[PDB]
């Protein structure tokens, strides 16, 4: 009934959706393996804002240590899947 | 062979029967006021010889 | 209703206001749960262990 | 405009002054504490994830805590004047206080009953 | 640092700081998750008073 | 060191006897002990003993005292007597001291 | 997985609540009172893996037990002075000094209805599931102290001090709980403090000699 | 949660934690999204204007002053996500998080209700049994003889191997078991 | 009474002659039959007392204690037949013999009509529980616990023997009914005060009174499960029964001599409930709860009110049942995890649902949930104490609050909360121990249903 | 669908204990309850009567319920 | 009805006749008629069957009566036989007095519930009876203690009569 389950493709699509709605990231250079500081050219405050946006989307907070470990959209997707037990 | 291998099951009933018998012995030992109590002093019915046994 | 509607429209208005002890007192339940539920269990259990059992 | 810490409302670990004036001695002490924590964690995780384990994991810290709370207190007790006074007060003062309370109440009740000034309306089952 | 030798039966048991288990980090996987304590670390003398079902010493906003 | 036997480890009793009832290691004595405990404990004590206690009559003269109270109330109310006399004992048969 | 146990617990609470409501003697009143308290404990600590839920259930038990101390004081006084816990002999006790039993009943009502001094267990008791919050702490259980004072209103009408202190206590707790509700953010907390404010209004109504208005407000609320 | 804390938080980590906590409390005050976005951009401007500090002693002093300001201006009831600690739904399903070893104590009838699942469970048990000796050897090799030790754990470094102490991580109960 | 005493005596040859594969079954079944036979003492259709013989008699006070002892013997066998599976056959039969001898001597003690025989059987019951505690206890401190128990009881009981011989010399027979009829009022001298203290201090020691209660927690902790059951459920009640029996010839100076003991009882029940609040050992917590409940019983017997006597009898029976049940549940957890630490096993509600239900029901009985006989006894004791003095309600209320607090704290810290998942050795449940919990809980329900059986002498 | 296995403890032993307890309790009580109902329906419920003159009643004749009278006649 | 109005008095009911002004049907009357026809008829049928079975198997029981043994006032001290008989008689009378008090209290409660709003006026005689029997009970049985006995009751009565006689001197 209520609360449809999460999928890996859905998590990836929503993460890329938020990152495309971010103004500092041009959507044409965004990839799932795009690093925030290497090939996106962002900084630590931008990364904190990105993690807060992901928390606002998925309705639960990431603890600070794992949050500062997360540095790419694939890493964010893997963390969300590991936390929410999305196996496929 | 059931009497040989289950003879231990009669010890407690034997003790119960012996205890009931000893209680009867104490009852017939304590009969100094049989039908002599001022509360229950009644005349004996013709078909009985004691009020209680 | 009218006063609360005006206050809610003021919260809609784009300005941060400094917090006040009245609002802190209202939000923190009059400090009764924090103060009492910290001082009375502490005194009771500390009196229990430190006096009755031990001493 | 300052937070005043209490025993029941302690100082934040981000507001204490010792955090901002750090020393290399404090840094190496923290590293050693993390090392001790990591050694204990590694030992516990080995014991926890061992599949041949068929029993609970014993906690020597819990055993020490229970032993200190129960069986070590009288070996480590020494009579001092302070705890002698505290024990005398905590063992007699409540007794003397409630003695005087109950003695005064029952003496007043007996005096009222003997002089007839206390009325028992329907007290039949005491 | 043990309790001062006042003859109160503490012995060599350490003086851990008087902070309850609420101040412990809740995002860490403690070995005793309900107690928010790890395995082998020293246990406070008043753990049974400072458990999360009991007396709290956490900092307050006021 | 002194030649002391090592600590015995309690094995999972349900591993070899999955229908273990708590009483004995071998299954036959275990199940017969369970049947004896249930039958002699629940069936013939908690039922027959409960029924016996329930059908003990006039327990410490409850209903007899009620019936006698009703009879005395009827008698003293149709004869105009007090329901309870203030003195349990008749003052005529009590010899008070002179002083 | 335990929806059947949840339903059974709600049914047990309803049975104990109706026992408490319909009881003629104070002992049966106490049976309903304590059964309601214990089922409240279980239903608050429904998610028993939650430490905060267990703490909320424990503190509800604590405040209700202080109310039980008041109830036991009243019950003992009436047993000693009128030889029964029956309401009819209480009605015959209407014509003397009832200060100690009425004070005990007021303490019991304060503990059960979460007036000031013994209030915070109700918004703490919002930790349970929402049907529990609704039925227990919004409509049925929390009005039991008000129901108790409504029950003993013929004694209460002849004691002016009890009426004045009930009026003052109810006014204080409805003002305090409305003030607390002004700035809350949890919607269940807002309506729980609203419930406590309405209970304070009922206590005010009992402070005046209007018990039937208090019972009518119990039903409407 | 999935990473172990270090010995101490560096200055950059403390600043980032302060920034995130300040933004969360600012959103708790602002409620409305446009107001929150305005004041959050202002807060970001403050952090940017104090970003390029080179003395680092003045930077620690500014961090201390900012923390004092945050503790003075924090929301008494900040917003907490329901699954986050202090939230409404935190530790709600711990009553249902049954550990996997009760299936060892399950009766053969209850096992007979689920044949395929228990066959796969036995396969997992055999894998665990071999991997335990392999990983104990690996952890003995990987441990430094002396020095600094942290709570981080090595991965599997050879083909056909599993990471050490993987059982309690992989076989943990689900966050929504039912 | 002989029809109960004789087959209980014959239980010992049954124990020593049964096969090792049939000993537990035979002794448990015939002890259940012994209890069913003992239920015939409730046939009291008259105001008289069932004086069976010149040395045995039944009472509205003695009868529930005898029935409780006869009911507790098979429950003790079921409780103790698990930690003796890795045990020698002759040692198992000796342990069963110790339990049977305890049951026999306690039945004879409660049915005794003469106080010297009461004292002889008092010490006769003192012996085998000491043997059980010392021999089958677990930790090292069982020897010190046995010494404390034995010599607290002996130093109490010696002036009791001197006082009994003095009363026998003064009166002539030391028979209970003869004393009850030809009671003489004491003239309230210092000799009579010392006589009062001599004949009361033994029972006050075994109750236990506060300040002299120090033998009880270590004895109950170090004792095996059957020893803890028999102690906490019969022997304290034996002390109370002795107090009720001997208090009839102590008029009038018990009226003022009761003052220190009432204060000791009330403040000691408050202190021991506080210890239960701060106690790290589950069996110690149950032991101190027993101390507080028996302090309530002491206060009721001291104030000597008919309501107090009835509440004392009801609290005796109810506390015996619920304390044995709590000890059995704690022993089930101890046989699981091999520890008595209060906080070590936490989330047991998840793994043991029905055992958690038994835990909840036992704790609700402990905190006197209505309409149970626990609340009946506690409420009538409170009523009598408030009649004695209105200010006792403060101490009673504090004790009730702390009682509910430690009971619910025990429930939360042992059942509720997150599960200690490291405890891999959690066997599901034994039908034996679930049966033991049921056989404790059901008589509580039945006595709640009919509380007229355990009202006692006064009503 | 996509249903997942739910990890639960061994409820088998608790269910077995409850089944055995109810089995033995029913196995004796149901004959007892049926006998109680049959006795109360068909026989007994002795009514109060005045003692006839010169008649000495039996002790069980002072009791009301037929089961109580039977036990008092046979065993007391 | 095994009870009698001599010991459980009850005023005759005065119910008023129905005077329905409205034209709406009375759902209470409809439900009572349906309830009678559905429930009361089979229940009274099975009760009549049970009563005729009892009439087929009719038995009688009697109320035991005790003769008056000599009172403790004529019992010599130290003569435990007559002292025991008098003590048992006193305990029997004590239990009878307890049930008499229960009867009076139940009668008072019935009066209060019957009168309702007029209990302060219409239960005057019931309250007077309760007060008088309470005063007599307090004069004969109060403050005896847990070990109450015929000797203690006699001592209390002697003390009370001595106080009354001394008050009657002046
Ligand atoms: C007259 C002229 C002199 C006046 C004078 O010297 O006054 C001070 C003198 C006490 O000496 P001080 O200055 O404490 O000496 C401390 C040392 O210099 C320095 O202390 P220290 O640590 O070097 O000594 C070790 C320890 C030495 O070790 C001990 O003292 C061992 C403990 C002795 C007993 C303590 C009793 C109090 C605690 C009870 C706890 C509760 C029990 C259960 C309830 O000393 C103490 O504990 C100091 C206190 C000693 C108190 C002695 C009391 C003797 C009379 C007791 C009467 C009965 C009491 C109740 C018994 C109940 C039995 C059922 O007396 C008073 O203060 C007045 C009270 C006197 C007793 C009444
Ligand atoms: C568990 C507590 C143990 C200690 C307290 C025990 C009770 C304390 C009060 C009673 C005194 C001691 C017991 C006496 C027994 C006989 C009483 C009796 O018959 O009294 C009437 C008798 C008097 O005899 P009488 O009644 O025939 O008097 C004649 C009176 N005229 C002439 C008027 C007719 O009292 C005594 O004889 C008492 C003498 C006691 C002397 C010895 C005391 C030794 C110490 C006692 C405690 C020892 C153990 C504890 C040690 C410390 C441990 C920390
Ligand atoms: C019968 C038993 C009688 C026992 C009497 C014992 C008297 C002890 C007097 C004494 O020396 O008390 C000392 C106590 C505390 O003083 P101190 O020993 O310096 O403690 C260090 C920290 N307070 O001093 C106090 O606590 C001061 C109390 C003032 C009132
Ligand atoms: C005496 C000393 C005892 C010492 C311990 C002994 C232990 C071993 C016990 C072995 C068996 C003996 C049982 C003894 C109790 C017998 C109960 C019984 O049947 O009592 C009789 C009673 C009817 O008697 P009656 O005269 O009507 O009652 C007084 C009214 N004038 O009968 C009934 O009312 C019917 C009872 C059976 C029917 C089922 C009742 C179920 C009740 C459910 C209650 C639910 C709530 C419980 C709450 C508990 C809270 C903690
Ligand atoms: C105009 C007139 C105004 C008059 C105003 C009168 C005001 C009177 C106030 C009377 C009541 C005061 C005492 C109340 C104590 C309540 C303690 C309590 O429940 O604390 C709960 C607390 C944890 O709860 P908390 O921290 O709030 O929330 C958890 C969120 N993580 O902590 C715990 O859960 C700790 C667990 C319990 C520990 C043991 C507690 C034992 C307490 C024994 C008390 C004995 C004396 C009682 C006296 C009562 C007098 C009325
Ligand atoms: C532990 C706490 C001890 C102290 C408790 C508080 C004081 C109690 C005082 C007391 O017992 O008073 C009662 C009584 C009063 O004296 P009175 O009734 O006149 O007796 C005449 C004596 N020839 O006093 C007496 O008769 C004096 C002897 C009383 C002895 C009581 C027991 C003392 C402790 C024994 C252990
Ligand atoms: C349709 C529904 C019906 C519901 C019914 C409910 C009640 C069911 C139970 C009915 C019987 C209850 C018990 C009655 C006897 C109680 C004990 C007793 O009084 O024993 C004494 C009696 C000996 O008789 P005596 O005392 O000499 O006097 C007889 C007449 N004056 O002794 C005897 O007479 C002995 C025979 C009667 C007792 C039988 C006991 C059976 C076993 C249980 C106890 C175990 C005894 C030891 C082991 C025996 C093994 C066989
Ligand atoms: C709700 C009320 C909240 C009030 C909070 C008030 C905070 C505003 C005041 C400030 O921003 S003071 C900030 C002081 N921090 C610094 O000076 C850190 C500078 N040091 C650095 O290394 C910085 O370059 C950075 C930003 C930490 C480096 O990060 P990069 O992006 O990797």
């Amino acid at each position: 009934s209520d609360a449809p389950p999460l999928t890996l493709d859905g998590i990836k699509d929503r993460v890329l959706y938020v990152l495309k709605l971010y103004d500092k990231i041009d959507p044409e250079k965004l990839s799932v393996n795009s690093h925030f500081m290497k090939d996106l050219g962002l900084d630590s405050l931008d990364q904190v804002e990105i993690i807060m946006a992901m928390e606002d989307e998925f309705g639960f907070e990431i603890p600070d240590i794992d949050a500062e470990k997360l540095m790419c959209p694939q890493e964010i997707v893997d963390y969300i899947a590991d936390k929410k037990d999305v196996y496929e | 062979q059931l009497l040989r291998e289950h003879w231990v099951h009669i010890l407690v009933p034997a003790g119960f029967v012996f205890g009931c018998y000893l209680d009867r012995k104490d009852d017939e030992k304590l009969t100094a006021f049989r039908n002599k109590s001022m509360l229950f002093q009644r005349e004996l019915r013709p078909n009985e010889e004691v009020t209680w046994k | 209703f009218l006063i609360a509607l005006e206050l809610n429209n003021l919260t809609m208005k784009l300005s941060m206001n400094k917090a006040n002890p009245y609002s802190s007192f209202s939000t923190l339940l009059g400090f009764f749960p924090s103060i009492i539920h910290r001082i009375t269990p502490m005194k009771s259990l500390n009196l229990s262990l430190k006096t009755s059992l031990t001493l | 405009s300052k937070y005043k810490p209490a025993p029941l409302a302690t100082l934040p670990s981000t507001l204490d002054p010792a955090e901002y004036d750090v020393s290399p001695e404090t840094r190496r002490a923290q590293v050693e504490r993390l090392s001790i924590r990591a050694r204990l964690k590694r030992e516990y995780l080995l014991q926890y994830n061992d599949p041949k384990r068929v029993s609970h994991i014993e906690d020597p810290a819990l055993i020490r805590w229970t032993y200190a709370r129960s069986a070590n207190i009288y070996p480590n007790f020494r009579p001092t004047p302070k705890n002698s006074l505290l024990g005398a007060v905590a063992g007699f003062g409540p007794l003397i206080f409630w003695y005087y309370v109950f003695k005064t109440d029952r003496d007043r009740k007996e005096r009222l009953i003997q002089e007839g000034k206390l009325d028992r309306k329907f007290n039949i089952s005491y | 640092e043990p309790y001062p030798d006042d003859g109160m039966g503490y012995g060599d048991y350490p003086m851990l700081p008087n902070r309850s288990q609420h101040e412990r980090d809740p995002w860490y996987q403690w070995d005793h998750s309900e107690l928010r304590m790890n395995w082998g670390e020293p246990i406070h003398w008043d753990l049974d008073m400072y458990i999360r079902n009991r007396v709290d010493t956490s900092p307050t906003p006021v | 060191q002194w030649q002391e036997d090592p600590e015995p480890e309690d094995e999972n009793v349900y591993a070899k006897n999955p229908d273990f009832h708590g009483y004995d290691s071998d299954p036959v004595v275990d199940v017969w002990n369970m049947r004896a405990v249930f039958f002699f404990g629940f069936s013939i004590v908690l039922v027959f003993g409960t029924t016996f206690v329930a059908y003990v009559p006039d327990y410490r003269m409850q209903e007899w005292a009620r019936r006698e109270a009703e009879r005395l109330v009827k008698y003293r109310e149709v004869n105009g007597l007090p329901i309870m006399e203030s003195n349990y004992f008749d003052p005529s048969k009590i010899q008070l001291p002179e002083d | 997985p335990n929806i059947n146990r949840f339903i059974k617990y709600l049914t047990l609470f309803l049975i104990t609540m109706l026992i408490l409501t319909s009881a003629n003697n104070m002992f049966q009143l106490f049976i309903g009172w304590e059964g309601v308290g214990i089922m409240s404990f279980l239903l608050i600590g429904w998610w028993y893996g939650r430490t905060d839920a267990n703490t909320a259930a424990l503190q509800a038990i604590l405040y209700n037990r202080i109310g039980d101390i008041g109830f036991i004081l009243a019950m003992v006084w009436f047993s000693l002075n009128m030889n029964s816990w029956e309401l009819q002999q209480i009605m015959f006790s209407n014509n003397n000094d009832n200060l100690i039993p009425l004070m005990g009943l007021l303490i019991a009502a304060t503990g059960k209805s979460a007036q000031f001094g013994l209030h915070p267990w109700l918004p703490s008791a919002m930790e349970g599931p929402t049907p529990v919050s609704a039925l227990l702490h919004s409509s049925t259980m929390v009005v039991a102290g008000i129901f108790l004072l409504v029950r003993f209103h013929p004694l209460t009408t002849n004691n002016n001090f009890i009426l004045t202190t009930m009026l003052c206590l109810g006014a204080l707790t409805t003002l305090f709980t409305a003030i607390c509700a002004l700035t809350q953010n949890d919607i269940k907390k807002i309506i729980a403090f609203s419930t406590s404010s309405q209970l304070g209004l009922m206590m005010v109504t009992l402070g005046m000699n209007q018990p039937h208005l208090a019972f009518l407000h119990i039903c409407t609320h | 949660a999935f990473c172990a804390p270090p010995a101490y938080l560096t200055h950059q980590q403390k600043v980032l934690r302060l920034y995130k906590r300040a933004l969360r409390h600012l959103e708790s005050w602002c409620i409305h999204r446009d107001k929150y976005r305005y004041f959050a951009c202002l807060m970001r401007a403050r952090f940017e204007e104090h970003k390029n500090e080179k003395d680092m002693m003045r930077a620690t002093q500014l961090l201390r002053e900012a923390e004092e300001e945050f503790w003075q201006n924090q929301h008494p009831q900040p917003y907490i996500f329901p699954d986050s600690p202090g939230g409404t739904s935190f530790e709600r399903y711990e009553c249902y998080k049954v550990p996997e070893w009760c299936l060892d104590y399950w009766h053969p009838s209850e096992k007979a209700m689920y044949p395929d699942y228990f066959s796969k469970r036995e396969q997992w048990k055999k894998l665990r049994m071999e991997s335990w000796d392999r990983e104990v050897k690996q952890l003995q090799e990987e441990t430094s003889p002396d020095g600094i030790m942290t709570e981080a754990l090595p991965p599997a470094r050879r083909e056909g191997d599993l990471p050490p102490l993987w059982w309690h991580i992989v076989t943990r109960p689900r966050e929504r078991p039912t | 009474m002989l029809k109960i005493i004789l087959p209980s005596l014959m239980l010992l040859p049954l124990t020593w002659l049964s096969s090792p594969k049939k000993t537990w079954t035979n002794v448990t079944s015939y002890s259940f039959l012994i209890s069913l036979t003992s239920l015939t003492l409730l046939w009291q259709t008259d105001e008289n007392y069932k004086n069976f013989s010149n040395m045995f008699s039944s009472d509205p006070l003695s009868t529930p204690l005898i029935i409780l002892t006869a009911w507790l013997l098979p429950l003790m066998l079921m409780a103790s037949q698990n930690h003796l599976k890795k045990d020698n056959n002759v040692l198992q039969k000796l342990y069963i013999s110790m339990l049977i001898s305890l049951q026999i001597l306690l039945i004879m003690t409660f049915s005794a009509t003469e106080l010297i025989m009461f004292y002889i059987l008092f010490e006769a019951t003192l012996i085998p529980t000491l043997i059980i505690i010392t021999r089958w206890g677990n930790q090292t401190e069982r020897l010190n616990a046995g010494i404390y128990f034995l010599f607290y009881t002996l130093i109490g009981s010696i002036p009791l023997l001197i006082a009994l011989i003095l009363i026998q010399n003064h009166v002539g027979t030391l028979n209970l009914m003869i004393l009850s009829f030809t009671t003489h009022t004491l003239d309230a001298s210092w000799s009579n005060n010392l006589l009062w203290l001599a004949c009361m201090m033994a029972f006050l020691i075994k109750m236990p009174l506060y300040g002299v209660h120090l033998w009880l927690p270590k004895a109950h902790v170090e004792a095996p499960i059957a020893g803890s059951m028999i102690l906490a459920a019969i022997l304290l009640k034996l002390g109370s029964y002795g107090m009720i029996r001997i208090s009839i010839i102590l008029d009038p100076l018990t009226k003022y001599m009761a003052y220190p003991f009432i204060l000791l009882s009330l403040w000691g029940m408050i202190m021991t409930s506080s210890i239960c609040l701060r106690q790290t050992d589950l069996k110690s917590l149950i032991a101190y709860s027993s101390v507080s409940h028996m302090a309530l019983v002491i206060a009721s017997i001291m104030i000597q009110t008919p309501w107090s006597f009835m509440g004392a009898t009801m609290l005796m029976i109810a506390h015996g049942l619920t304390s044995s049940l709590l000890f059995c549940l704690a022993n089930s957890n101890y046989e699981r995890i091999h520890s008595r630490t209060m906080i070590m096993a936490r989330g047991l509600q998840m793994v043991f649902p029905l055992m958690a239900t038994w835990w909840l029901m036992a704790s609700l009985a402990n905190l006197a949930l209505p309409p149970s006989i626990n609340l009946m006894g506690e409420l009538f004791i409170t009523m009598s104490l408030f009649s004695w003095s209105n200010f006792t309600i403060i101490l009673m209320g504090i004790n009730i609050i702390i009682t509910g607090m430690y009971s619910m704290y025990m429930i939360i810290t042992t059942q509720r909360g997150k599960l200690t998942n490291h405890m891999i050795n959690l066997q599901p449940s034994h039908t034996r121990e679930l049966t033991l919990m049921a056989l404790h809980m059901i008589p509580l329900i039945l006595l709640t249903t009919s509380p007229k059986l355990i009202t006692g002498l006064t009503m | 669908g996509k249903r997942l296995f739910v990890v639960k403890p061994s409820l088998y032993y608790d269910a077995r204990f409850l089944r055995l307890m109810k089995f033995y309790l029913m196995l004796t009580g149901i004959p007892v309850i049926i006998g109680i109902t049959l006795v109360n329906i068909f026989i007994g419920e002795a009514e109060l009567a005045e003692i006839p003159e010169g008649y000495i009643p039996e002790h069980w004749e002072y009791y009301k319920h037929p089961i109580s009278r039977w036990i008092a006649r046979n065993f007391y | 009805d095994s009870w009698d109005k001599d010991v459980y008095p009850e005023p005759p009911s005065r119910t008023p006749a129905p005077s329905p002004q409205t034209s709406l049907p009375n759902p209470i009357t409809y439900l009572t008629k349906a309830y009678d026809l559905v429930v009361d008829w089979p229940v009274t049928l099975v009760r009549e069957f049970i009563e005729r079975q009892h009439a087929k198997n009719r038995t009688y029981y009697y109320h035991r009566q005790y003769r008056r043994v000599p009172d403790i006032t004529e019992c010599k001290e130290g003569d435990v036989l007559c002292i025991y008989e008098a003590e048992m008689q006193w305990r029997r009378d004590f239990k009878v007095d307890q049930e008499i008090m229960n009867i009076i209290q139940e009668r008072l409660k019935a009066c209060q519930q019957r009168e309702g709003e007029n209990y302060q006026q219409n239960c005057a005689k019931e309250l007077e009876q309760f007060t008088k029997v309470t005063k007599a009970y307090q004069d004969r049985y109060l403050d005896l203690g847990a070990y109450y006995s015929a000797r203690k009751c006699l001592a209390k009565q002697k003390q009370r009569m001595l106080e009354e006689r001394k008050a009657a001197r002046q």
